[PDB]
């Protein structure tokens, strides 16, 4: 079960895609920090969410190596957004400054994703599956075929060539 | 070229 | 697969180019080899099947090929000729081998852009894709973990649908 990265390939592949989270301006100014209730004078945010999710958080877990997979990362990135989605009304500057970080980040992490022998950045879901040999997960709907059958279990294309490139 | 015996490189 | 000539001529034509661009490594190769001119009787009884660059450019510009694998074995013929009829230490070898590596560089991305797994010579172990009729090196596309219950389907053709 799983693939483990090296901490430090997961910061320098993933890094740049919250950097450019923490470029928009003032979008970004909002999500920089843990929302700290009392100082807000809002009560009410620790009963609507439940697990608070920031920048300034992923950043840490990045730096400290507290991701294996990529896939964690993007989690919390949506968490992050959902959380920020749910707490604001539609109406309100917050909610469109969250909506405009997950257009930037849609576009900066399948390119990012794919450079770490993924299917594509899209968030995970609970459609997934596993690599047999690596032990990445991919969507079902990026990999998986109508036209082939898979006796020993899934394997993903980077897998694939690399058993095919070292027959030659 | 034509490098082959007849000629010469 | 049968190609339109013209997208074959297009395609391969700048692979065909880079051979003629090696100077003077090419030049033994732009004629067929006239055995009495150059006063080797010998290699007709040596060489079978003779090929040269003009005759791959003409079969390019008369539209001749069907698909590109028989364009790649016309050039390994004219190599394994040279290879074949000239001793190792002449400059004719050296210089096919010289044409071999040139090739072998250009080849493979054009082939590729063509939707072929690779441009190299390898078996005659080969699947046609069932959708699109391109023919695949076995060793470069199938795999022990990949069934295939109604025929072979590369990716392009995947990608499709
Ligand atoms: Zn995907
Ligand atoms: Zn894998
Ligand atoms: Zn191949
Ligand atoms: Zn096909």
């Amino acid at each position: 079960a799983g693939k483990a990265f090296k901490p430090e390939e997961l910061r320098q592949a993933l890094m740049p895609t919250l950097e450019a989270l923490y470029r928009q301006d003032p979008e970004s100014l909002p999500f920089r920090q843990p929302v700290d209730p009392q100082l807000l004078g809002i009560p009410d945010y620790f009963d609507i969410v439940k697990s608070p999710m920031d920048l300034s958080t992923i950043k840490r877990k990045l730096d400290t190596g507290q991701y294996q997979e990529p896939w964690q990362y993007v989690d919390d990135i949506w968490l992050m957004f959902n959380n920020a989605w749910l707490y604001n009304r539609k109406t309100s500057a917050v909610y469109k400054y969250c909506s405009k970080l997950s257009e930037v980040f849609e576009q900066e992490i399948d390119p990012v994703m794919q450079s770490l022998g993924y299917c594509c950045g899209r968030k995970l879901g609970e459609l997934f599956v596993e690599c047999t040999e690596c032990g990445r997960k991919m969507h079902q709907i990026c990999v998986l075929h109508h036209e082939i059958i898979w006796p020993a279990g899934f394997v993903c294309d980077g897998c694939l060539k690399k058993s095919a490139r070292t027959r030659k | 070229g034509l490098g082959k015996g007849g000629a010469k490189a």
